[PDB]
RNA sequence: GGGACGGGUGAAACAGGAUGAUCCCGCCGAGACCGCCGGCCGCGCAGGCGCCUGCCAAGACCGCCUCUGUCAAUCAAGGGCGAAGGCCGGGGGCUAGAAGGCGAUCAGACACCACCGUAUUCCCGGCCGUAAACGGUGCCGCCCCGCGGCCGGCGCGCGUCCCGCCGGCCGCCCAGGGAAACCGGGAGGCUCCGGGCUCUGGGGGGAGUAUGGCCGCAAGGCUGAAACUUGAAGGCAUUG
């Protein structure tokens, strides 16, 4: 992948992260 | 040709930077001028930048330029 | 001897002639390259603005118009500012078929500052 | 109504095949794309001189 | 549709008197009928004339201004013009520009003793002295100011106060561009000092006694 | 991917940053030290009829005006169109017009 | 005013027009912008910097037989500024235009091309602290074959020029250097290795991730592992 949107994909996986751990 | 850099020729000693010369010397010097009504005669810096007047007169007989001063009327000797 | 106005756009997309007075606030006679064809890419050809003007020339003959001053146009604002095809093409199509010239000038309008012209910083992308 | 112009030289080999060849004809200096073999002093027959083949 | 021009007629169009050819043409109009009156909507159109047309004959110096005259009255079947404004033709505006050297512009308003109000354009352009040894003619700031200072000044002289037709006698005689050079040249080499622009930004309503004496010679 | 260019590719000397200019082709943005600038000065009649608008005129020492037009393209754009070459790597030195 | 199409494209189609458009000319409104001149020009600590006129404080350089007397260099912590996009609260709103809508193309086209358009783009008060923020080259000091161009200040000479000096921005280049490309105002004076100071790296992945901490309204930013996996990844250059 072009590396620009690797961090992309990267940057919506850790706030996904962040959201599910908020629950609890 | 061969210069011995310990005697070098003033002439082109004097055309290079006043510091990087072998001893370091002043560029300016004092000379005399003569009032153009006045008998008399009176010394001046080479590179005034301060009013200088007549020992009569009340007008400024200098005229600062950034370098080499000029003069106003006046006419000039250099001891 | 009875002077008129000849206004030439001459665009990317079509022509127009357009023959006013000296004013500019009455005409006497106007053509479009785009009343002589069928396919819309002839549109602003030289050949579609050639006989287009054979037929100004028959309007304002008979409205006893002798000679014209020309004003030729680009498109102008931020845009194109070299002529479009059919340009000399009717001035060509005016000098053979008796209009007698006077005074010729550019008149497309240009900015002396300007807003931003359309496709975006990285352009048109073909 | 047709008008009768004479080769005055020939130019060159015009399209990407061979093909037309643009010639200067003639009191006039028309410059007019043919197909067939054109030789000097050749009449050609003109639909009309309003048309003036490109370069 | 009707063909309209079986109802229209023209009339002349005729230049103040300073000027050599006085007749500018004929323009139509449709007959008068209902409540549009015919010498009420040709009044105050809007002619642009070459220099050249009106002082013919030497084409090199009249062939690149224009005078915009418009028509304040139709009398006797005649439309009479007067001053509008002064611009230089397209091509002659871009020729004045080269790389290597300066471009000054300046603009100011300028009343006259009749009423009205000028904003004037001015333009100058550095040139080479004879013997230099650099190919750009670019100059230092306390030139460019000198400059500026002496083109006021000598527009504030020439035309400090003054009338329209004195006006329009200079501005078709090239007087007052013959001493922004002369003011100008005592500073620095300059090739094109020229007005190049005229315009008018307010006028009295009433102008029947200017147009009175631009028009009959006095 | 080692250096092409001892100017980059540009001209920018003693400056951080420079105008922006639009391509006349394709409308890019265009740094106004890169982009490629012609001037050309040309007749608004076309010279194939310039001696026919000239003997139907009617005012007497008239002269053909002219068009000053200042074009300014981008690389690729200008390349497309040979307005510049590519060139050879000892070709690329060269600085004659 | 005049009377049939105009727009748009490689070619077209959706938008527009007898409620008269497109086109010509005059008048009015609003908000952006600052052309040609414009550059191997110039300025600033970097980010950056171009309409007119007025005001305000500053700056480096040069020139000097002016004053002081080591008052300096580099810098964890700490302070300040910082393109564009983005955020909070007000204002404004022309143009262009993420999102969205629509016409084509195409096997498909949710894209490229055409058309319409919201945030945004502009002003004010704050926040955020990142860019290929590049010369991919930290700061201070010394020596260094030469030939040129341009910018600022000064001095000598003849009769604008001409030869120098200092400071700045550039081109070419002997030696020397280097894996080479190339550098050469250093990337030279270095295996013949030591002038001073600060920062960073130690095969490729995992990973700038998990976790903890500080900052932020948020978007983020700064700091930052391990298990495990692998025999190469990479630089510059030659022939096809
Ligand atoms: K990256
Ligand atoms: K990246
Ligand atoms: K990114
Ligand atoms: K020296
Ligand atoms: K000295
Ligand atoms: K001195
Ligand atoms: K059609
Ligand atoms: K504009
Ligand atoms: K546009
Ligand atoms: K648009
Ligand atoms: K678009
Ligand atoms: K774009
Ligand atoms: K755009
Ligand atoms: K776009
Ligand atoms: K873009
Ligand atoms: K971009
Ligand atoms: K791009
Ligand atoms: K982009
Ligand atoms: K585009
Ligand atoms: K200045
Ligand atoms: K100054
Ligand atoms: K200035
Ligand atoms: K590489
Ligand atoms: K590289
Ligand atoms: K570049
Ligand atoms: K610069
Ligand atoms: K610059
Ligand atoms: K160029
Ligand atoms: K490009
Ligand atoms: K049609
Ligand atoms: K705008
Ligand atoms: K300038
Ligand atoms: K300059
Ligand atoms: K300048
Ligand atoms: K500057
Ligand atoms: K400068
Ligand atoms: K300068
Ligand atoms: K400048
Ligand atoms: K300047
Ligand atoms: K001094
Ligand atoms: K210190
Ligand atoms: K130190
Ligand atoms: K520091
Ligand atoms: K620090
Ligand atoms: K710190
Ligand atoms: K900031
Ligand atoms: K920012
Ligand atoms: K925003
Ligand atoms: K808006
Ligand atoms: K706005
Ligand atoms: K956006
Ligand atoms: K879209
Ligand atoms: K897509
Ligand atoms: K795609
Ligand atoms: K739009
Ligand atoms: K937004
Ligand atoms: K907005
Ligand atoms: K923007
Ligand atoms: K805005
Ligand atoms: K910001
Ligand atoms: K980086
Ligand atoms: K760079
Ligand atoms: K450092
Ligand atoms: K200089
Ligand atoms: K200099
Ligand atoms: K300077
Ligand atoms: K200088
Ligand atoms: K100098
Ligand atoms: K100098
Ligand atoms: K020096
Ligand atoms: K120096
Ligand atoms: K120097
Ligand atoms: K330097
Ligand atoms: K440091
Ligand atoms: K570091
Ligand atoms: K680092
Ligand atoms: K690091
Ligand atoms: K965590
Ligand atoms: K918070
Ligand atoms: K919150
Ligand atoms: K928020
Ligand atoms: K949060
Ligand atoms: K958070
Ligand atoms: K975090
Ligand atoms: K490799
Ligand atoms: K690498
Ligand atoms: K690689
Ligand atoms: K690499
Ligand atoms: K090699
Ligand atoms: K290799
Ligand atoms: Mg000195
Ligand atoms: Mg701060
Ligand atoms: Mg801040
Ligand atoms: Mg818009
Ligand atoms: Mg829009
Ligand atoms: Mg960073
Ligand atoms: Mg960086
Ligand atoms: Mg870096
Ligand atoms: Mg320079
Ligand atoms: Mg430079
Ligand atoms: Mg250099
Ligand atoms: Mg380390
Ligand atoms: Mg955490
Ligand atoms: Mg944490
Ligand atoms: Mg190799």
């Amino acid at each position: 992948m072009r590396a620009k949107w690797a961090k992309k994909r990267m940057r919506k996986l850790k706030r996904k992260r962040r959201h599910m751990k908020a629950r609890s | 040709m061969n210069v011995d850099l310990l005697y070098p020729d003033p002439v082109e000693e004097q055309r290079k930077h006043k510091l990087k010369r072998l001893v370091q010397g002043p560029n300016s010097y004092f000379l005399e001028i003569k009032c153009a009504g006045c008998q008399d005669i009176v010394v001046v810096y080479s590179h005034a930048n301060t009013p200088v007047f007549c020992p009569g007169c009340t007008s400024q007989i200098s005229i600062p330029t950034g370098g080499k001063c000029a003069f106003t009327s006046q006419v000039e000797r250099y001891r | 001897e009875a002077f008129a106005v000849c206004h030439i756009y001459a665009g990317k997309n079509d022509t127009f002639i357009h023959v006013t007075d000296l004013s500019g606030r009455e005409t006497i006679g106007r053509v479009s390259g785009g009343m002589k064809v069928k396919r819309h890419c002839d549109e602003p050809s030289a050949y579609a603005a050639m006989q287009a003007t054979q037929d100004l020339i028959e309007i304002i003959t008979d409205r006893g118009i002798t000679a014209v001053h020309i004003k030729i146009r680009a498109d102008g604002g931020t845009g194109k500012r070299v002529y479009g095809q059919g340009g000399s093409a009717a001035i060509r199509a005016l000098v053979r078929g008796g209009i007698k010239i006077g005074r010729i000038e550019d008149s497309t309008p240009i900015p002396t500052d300007r807003t931003r012209h359309k496709g975006g910083r990285r352009g048109r992308r073909l | 109504e047709p008008i009768n112009a004479r080769v005055i030289e020939v130019l060159g080999r015009t399209s990407s095949r061979g093909g037309i060849t643009q010639v200067k004809v003639e009191k006039r200096q028309i410059i007019r794309n043919v197909i067939g073999p054109v030789r000097k002093d050749d009449i050609l027959v003109l639909m009309e001189s309003e048309r003036e083949a490109r370069r | 549709n009707p063909d309209p021009y079986l109802k229209k007629e023209w009339y002349p169009v005729i230049a103040p008197a300073h000027f050599k050819s006085r007749h500018i043409g004929q323009t139509p109009v449709t007959k008068t009928a209902g409540l549009r009156v015919a010498t009420d909507v040709i009044n105050h159109r809007v002619y642009e004339v070459n220099l050249g047309d009106l002082n013919p004959g030497a084409e090199d110096l009249n062939g690149n201004t224009k005078f915009y005259l418009q028509t304040q009255l139709v009398s006797d079947g005649k439309c009479l013009t007067n001053f509008h404004g002064m611009d230089i033709t397209r091509h002659k505006y871009g020729s004045l520009f080269r790389k290597g050297c300066d471009c000054i512009d300046v603009f100011m308003d300028i009343p006259t003793t009749d009423g009205y109000l000028l904003r004037v354009f001015v333009i100058a352009f550095t040139d080479r002295f004879r013997f230099q040894r650099r190919k750009n003619c670019h100059v230092k700031g306390r030139v460019i100011r000198m400059m500026r200072a002496g083109i006021y000044e000598t527009l504030h002289n020439e035309l400090g106060k003054v009338s329209i037709p004195v006006l329009v006698t200079k501005l078709s005689n090239f007087e007052v561009n013959a001493k922004l050079t002369e003011a100008l040249q005592k500073i620095t080499m300059c090739r094109d000092v020229m007005i190049r622009r005229v315009k008018v930004v307010k006028r009295p309503r009433n102008t029947m006694e200017l147009l009175s004496t631009m028009h009959d010679s006095n | 991917m080692p250096v092409k260019r001892r100017n980059n590719g540009r001209s920018k000397y003693n400056c951080g940053h420079t105008n922006i200019v639009r391509c006349q082709n394709c409308h890019r943005c265009v740094p106004k030290d890169k982009v490629i600038k012609r001037f050309t000065i040309r007749n608004i009649v076309d010279n194939t009829i310039a001696d026919d608008v000239l003997n139907a005129c009617v005012i007497q020492g008239f002269a053909i005006p002219k068009l000053y037009n200042k074009v300014q393209y981008c690389v690729s754009c200008s390349i497309h169109n040979h307005i510049v070459r590519v060139r050879s790597r000892e070709d690329r030195k060269i600085r004659t017009p």
